[PDB]
């Protein structure tokens, strides 16, 4: 006979709405095993501490005359 | 110093755990064979809280991994970081609790908590000052719902001081696995209660909602439900294994999330859930922090706070930045949601702060609570529980165990005692 | 590591291991000849046992009380493939006969059989639990397997023993004295197992004709399916998944009372090449299916009683998402009811590898499947229909001599009888409301 | 160095020296002419000549010519010295009397004229194997006779018997149990350990285990030559526990009065058979001690283990034999007395097993032999005496015996004896 359903998986490229949603997202997709985006963000990290900071610009700074 | 076991039981917690334990190893620059390849010093300073030393500049984490089904094991071996953890640290039973907790509980787990009793004592005796034990688990489950609470009964009989804080997962009503999971349930929450410092009600549904709607992810699996409670869980360590401007502990946490022992139970909370593409625009700064994490929706757990009274608030910030705003924002919102709060502690807002980001993401702030919102999932458990108690179904496979009748009462009467307890303080 | 041993019996038990256990080599790889050429690495340690030889040996016993099924199968394609000594031969067959298969002839081997599962489970080190495939209608598909779960549930009271067993169908029938077997194997597999999958042929015949487009099947069609749906059952302890599910965990979830372990299997989709060329599968597909009355596996109706529990098996490119917008779906049905001491009545399992099709099939290669164990009221009817018959036949004292000649006492009819009609009553007080 | 003289004797003892020695040919590599065609483990049973030949150093002994010539025109013609080879011109036909009285004394002294130049031949000699058999009147009469003459040249050599027993049911002749009493004395004073077998038995393990409806005399020789080369295989090849005759004589006899222990072989299966079934040590130890594997048709659980012998032999390690005797040890139907609280004795040996050619066993890579010492053997002297009271009560046959030669008081005594035997094995058989 014939089922029902609702929803399909449908294709990438064919208009369905969030497909934007669904290719913006597509950095670091994989669909089972592990996560996909792996770390939150992918930039450079820094490891300046507030108090680090604070005292090496007495080292270097505007060294005024 | 201060240092960290992680104990691990069932399919559940166990695939929590090999998460959690990838994003530190990544955090601290660890690569899965076991070396250091990081880059900053303040990455390797305090590794030995999570990390123990070995020979040949290796580190193995502290983590005591407990499973009745061997299958699961096999599975933990061949993962990505599936070689970090010590084999000594894999014990396991040959047969599995079959979703029973009268099972795994007595019958099966008394002869096998005698080796995860070995190991973490070996592991107590490794570490020079221990702060606590953490555990991750199920409580629909048999051999972490089971077994797995009876370890919480040994250990603070054994180390009655240190501080025991679960992260245990909660089934939801809306979606369920399992058909006797309001029995595990209800001969589990009896045994947390008396026992456990605090307690972080996780609910995959809940989870479920926020891949669906927040992050927007067509077809999520496990591990990102996994990988938001690993973030979770890294987000309320931060504070120890790195400096911070305002510092905190496990203990400065666990002092002041509970006004009273019966008052354990939070909700947990991470604030920047946005999408991978859109990161560049969201210009980002403090106030947006706040504004996401004072949000229902963002809540992963089954609970509505709307409806509660928020009694306790402690929330943890990272990275470089000025705290001004951040005060005078849980300033802010403590005034406009005022029906929200209780009215007999004032200021019930908590913070602190580590001055390191986690790796890649810029801010990002972690927000466990105590509410009255939590009292509704435990009486859908009730409605559930006697429903299917009140006509002796499902009992055969628990009586058969040698146990009787009256634990199913008592424990009915206990949380029913919390809820009413509970409820008079909203009131 | 889980191990579960099949103890097939009579013709319907063979020729179902034989289908079982092709495709189980199918999917492990194993040639007919038993070596590997090349989830998991043991996938097949719960179904194959090494040797020395580099030969997989596998956990089963054929037994049959008339030796020309079991010799098809020592001249057949998978002579090599089993040990000469797991297949076990009677000269002569109870002859559809529970009394023969229950006093006279199965004695003789009653040692022989127990000795083979002996070595059989001493092989193994973690037995997960017993299989036994048989039926009701043969003399020896029902004396001799109900004297062998007798003793083998006083040999091995804790391992699990599992009971695949074909019924008398309600219209059809091969037979005219399987009524009375009928009866009086109700009280062993009533006593000695822990869940059963009463099959009738009718409603295959039914599904095969309607959606495998087949006007004309055979019987190896049936056992396809039927060692189709024992290797979705078995799926979980073979191969690796997000929720891996043991016997033990839906024996616990589908069972509420020692007197209630008769659930209905399903299984789904089953369609052709030709359909699945178009129609486009989801997990709302096959959970939409699964409810489906004519898709049911017996013949009786679950919109006539009531579902109390439901244990569902995914396996494939499923997800666990879909899975329970597919549980609420099914939860916002009318149609579909539950007795009130069960608000939460789903256990769910993943499985990872998608289903294997054989060559020479007709179920085409598809991505995802499910099976559902459905433990309901509406099965009462069955067996009411069966009490109905078998009375119309005992009054007049028809066929009984036979019985009597062979060695038993008469009374054992009317007990077996009042065993059922308190098992329909007690059927009708769990349906029963407050 | 160790060396082994055999003294078979009767159609049986002619039979299985054949068959036996066809087995030593094949291990070693003696061409059927007696050429090595390619160290000195062949010493114990070859020997250098002057034409650099290996000659076995067995006796073969019968007063029949026509057993005996089948084998001087066989296949291992030139292999034989024909002198070892003794024959007799007229034979007992199934009579003690006759074999020990009358015949037998023609060629006593040929025979241990014969015994002497080959044990002249070895230097250190470890024992002497015989084999014969209860039923025939020259395996039984005369064998009894060198028995005494032997120890009397050698009185401390070991002298171990290898027998052929009556089978409880069926028999090759009816006069047989006669023979079968007056020769336990013998096997009783100049004996110092026993392995009866009777053919039954063989005849049930070979046709269930080996799937041979019908099988032969041969089938059975083979059989008891395999358990003959694993009992010397310590001897002859090196191992881990090398085993001397002298070793496990210490380890079985704990009364001198009681040296009757039974032999165990396993696994005895088919390559049909061995294809699908996985063998490992576990696997082969428990079969010797199936009642249904025995050679002796006596159940040893209507009995109890005074000393057990293991001899293992193949691809075995320590490690699985600890783990098969622990598990042995856990079980009750396996009973031991009181005063033996460790019965066991294990070698090891390296080289496996090898088959001949026509033959049943599939060729494997590890097996086991035992050699358990039990009461449970007693009920068949019982049975024995039994039998023989029904025909001594009538006086049947026995004028045959009187007119050979010997008085009819000693029927009686052989009777009383081993009433005493049966009587001594329920002493043990108490527990105090
Ligand atoms: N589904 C299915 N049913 C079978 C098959 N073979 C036999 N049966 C059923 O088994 C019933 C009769 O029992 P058999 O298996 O043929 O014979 P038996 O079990 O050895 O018992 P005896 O007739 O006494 O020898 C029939 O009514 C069939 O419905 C089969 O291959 N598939
Ligand atoms: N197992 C086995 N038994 C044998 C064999 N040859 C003879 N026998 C046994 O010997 C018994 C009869 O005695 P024989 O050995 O034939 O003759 P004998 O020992 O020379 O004595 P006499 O007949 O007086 O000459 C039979 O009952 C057989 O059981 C053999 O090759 N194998
Ligand atoms: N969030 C999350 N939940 C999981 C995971 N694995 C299993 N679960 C949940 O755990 C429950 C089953 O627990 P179970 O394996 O029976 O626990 P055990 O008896 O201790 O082994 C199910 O309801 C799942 O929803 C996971 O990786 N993440
Ligand atoms: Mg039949
Ligand atoms: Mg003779």
């Amino acid at each position: 006979l014939t089922l029902r359903s609702h929803h399909k998986k449908y294709s990438e490229p064919v208009l369905v709405y969030s497909w934007h949603r669904n290719r913006e997202a597509f950095p670091k997709d994989y669909d089972l095993c592990m996560s996909t985006y792996k770390r939150f963000g992918s930039d450079s990290p820094r490891w300046m501490s507030e108090a680090r900071e604070q005292m090496a610009q007495v080292l270097v700074n505007k060294d005024l005359v | 110093m201060r240092e960290i076991v992680h104990l691990q039981a069932g399919q559940c917690g166990n695939q929590i755990g090999a998460k959690f334990w990838e994003v530190i190893s990544d955090e601290h620059g660890i690569d899965p064979t076991g070396t250091y390849h990081g880059d900053s010093d303040l990455q390797l300073e305090r590794i030995n809280v999570y990390y123990n030393e070995a020979t040949g500049g290796k580190y193995v984490p502290r983590a005591v991994l407990v499973d009745l089904e061997p299958g699961t094991m096999d599975s933990v071996r061949s993962g990505p970081f599936g070689q970090i953890f010590r084999p000594d640290n894999f014990v396991f039973g040959q047969s599995g609790a079959g979703n029973n907790w009268a099972k795994g509980h007595y019958t099966e787990g008394a002869e096998l908590v005698d080796s995860v009793l070995d190991v973490v004592r070996k592991e107590a005796e490794s570490c020079d000052c221990l702060q606590g034990f953490q555990l991750t688990h199920s409580l629909g489950g048999g051999t972490g719902s089971g077994m797995g609470t009876l370890l919480i009964s040994k250990i603070r009989e054994e180390y009655p001081d240190r501080i025991m804080n679960t992260f245990s997962v909660v089934p939801s009503p809306k979606v369920s696995d399992t058909v006797v999971e309001p029995y595990n349930a209800t001969l589990s929450v009896h045994q947390l209660v008396e026992n456990t410092d605090e307690t972080y009600c996780i609910d995959n549904e809940a989870l479920y909602d926020i891949c669906f709607r927040t992050l927007k992810l067509t077809t999520p699996t496990y591990g990102d439900l996994n990988h938001l409670v690993s973030a979770t869980m890294s987000g309320v360590t931060t504070c120890l294994r790195f400096p911070g401007q305002l510092n905190a502990d496990l203990r400065k946490l666990a002092v002041n999330m509970v006004p009273f022992p019966r008052l354990h139970f939070f909700m947990p909370g991470f604030a920047p859930l946005t999408s991978r593409g859109s990161q560049q625009y969201r210009a980002l700064t403090v106030p947006e922090l706040t504004q996401q994490m004072f949000d229902a929706k963002n809540m992963m757990a089954a609970c509505d706070p709307r409806h509660g009274r928020y009694l306790t608030v402690a929330a943890v910030f990272r990275g470089r930045m000025s705290m001004k705003e951040v005060d005078e924002q849980m300033l802010n919102v403590q005034n406009k949601n005022s029906s929200y709060f209780v009215e007999w502690i004032p200021n019930n807002v908590k913070t602190a702060v580590c001055d390191i980001p986690p790796r890649g993401l810029k801010m990002s702030a972690t927000f466990i609570g105590n509410s009255t919102a939590i009292q509704e999932l435990f009486k859908r458990i009730s409605e559930q529980f006697t429903a299917m108690f009140r006509r002796k179904a499902f009992l055969h496979w628990y009586t058969g165990e040698g146990m009787d009748e009256m634990e199913f009462t008592e424990a009915e009467s206990n949380m029913n005692d919390l809820v009413s307890e509970y409820q008079q303080y909203q009131d | 590591m889980r191990e579960c041993i099949s103890i097939h019996v009579g013709q319907a038990g063979v020729q179902i291991g034989n289908a079982c256990w092709e495709l189980y080599c199918l999917e492990h790889g194993i040639q007919p000849d038993g070596q590997m050429p090349s989830g998991g690495d043991d996938s097949f340690n719960t179904f194959f046992s090494e040797t020395g030889a580099g030969k997989h040996v596998p956990r089963a016993v054929f037994v049959d009380l008339e030796p020309t099924v079991v010799d098809e199968v020592r001249t057949g394609t998978y002579r090599q493939l089993f040990h000469p000594e797991q297949l076990i031969t009677g000269k002569e067959d109870a002859a559809n006969n529970y009394a023969r298969g229950h006093y006279t002839i199965g004695k003789e081997i009653v040692d022989l059989v127990l000795d083979r599962i002996r070595k059989l489970a001493d092989l193994c080190t973690g037995l997960q639990g017993f299989l036994i495939f048989h039926s009701f209608g043969g003399g020896t598909g029902s004396g001799f397997a109900s004297l062998l779960m007798e003793r083998l549930s006083v040999d091995y009271g804790k391992k699990s023993k599992l009971e695949f067993a074909i019924y008398p169908a309600p219209q059809v029938s091969t037979a005219v004295v399987e009524p009375y077997n009928s009866i009086l194997t109700t009280h062993t597999t009533l006593e000695h197992s822990d869940c059963a999958f009463m099959v009738d042929n009718e409603a295959i015949y039914d599904i095969c004709r309607r959606n495998l487009d087949i006007e004309r099947p055979t019987y190896t069609n049936l056992n396809r399916l039927i060692g189709q749906i024992v290797s979705s059952i078995t799926a979980s302890l073979r191969f690796d998944g997000a929720l891996n599910v043991d016997l033990t965990e839906f024996q616990t979830n589908l069972v509420p009372y020692p007197r209630i372990h008769f659930p209905l299997a399903t299984y789904a989709p089953v369609i052709s090449a030709e359909k699945a060329y178009h129609e486009q599968l989801s997990v709302a597909e096959i959970t939409n299916a699964c409810f489906e009355p004519a898709n049911q596996m017996v013949k009786c109706d679950p919109r006539h009683g009531k579902y109390m529990a439901c244990c569902m098996l995914y396996r494939g490119d499923v997800v666990p998402k879909d899975v329970n917008a597919a549980i609420a779906t099914i939860k916002t049905k009318r149609t579909i009811q539950f007795v009130d001491w069960c608000p939460t009545g789903f256990k769910v399992g993943i499985n990872y590898q998608p289903p294997t099709v054989v060559p020479g099939g007709d179920l085409a290669k598809v991505q995802r499947a499910v099976c559902m164990l459905s433990n309901t009221t509406a099965i009462a009817e069955a067996w009411a229909r069966l009490d109905h018959k078998f009375d119309l036949m005992y009054a007049k004292r028809a066929f009984v001599h036979w019985y009597v000649g062979e060695g038993m006492e008469e009374g054992e009819f009317s007990e077996a009888r009042e065993d059922l009609a308190a098992l329909e009553k007690d059927y009708e007080e769990v349906g029963v409301d407050s």
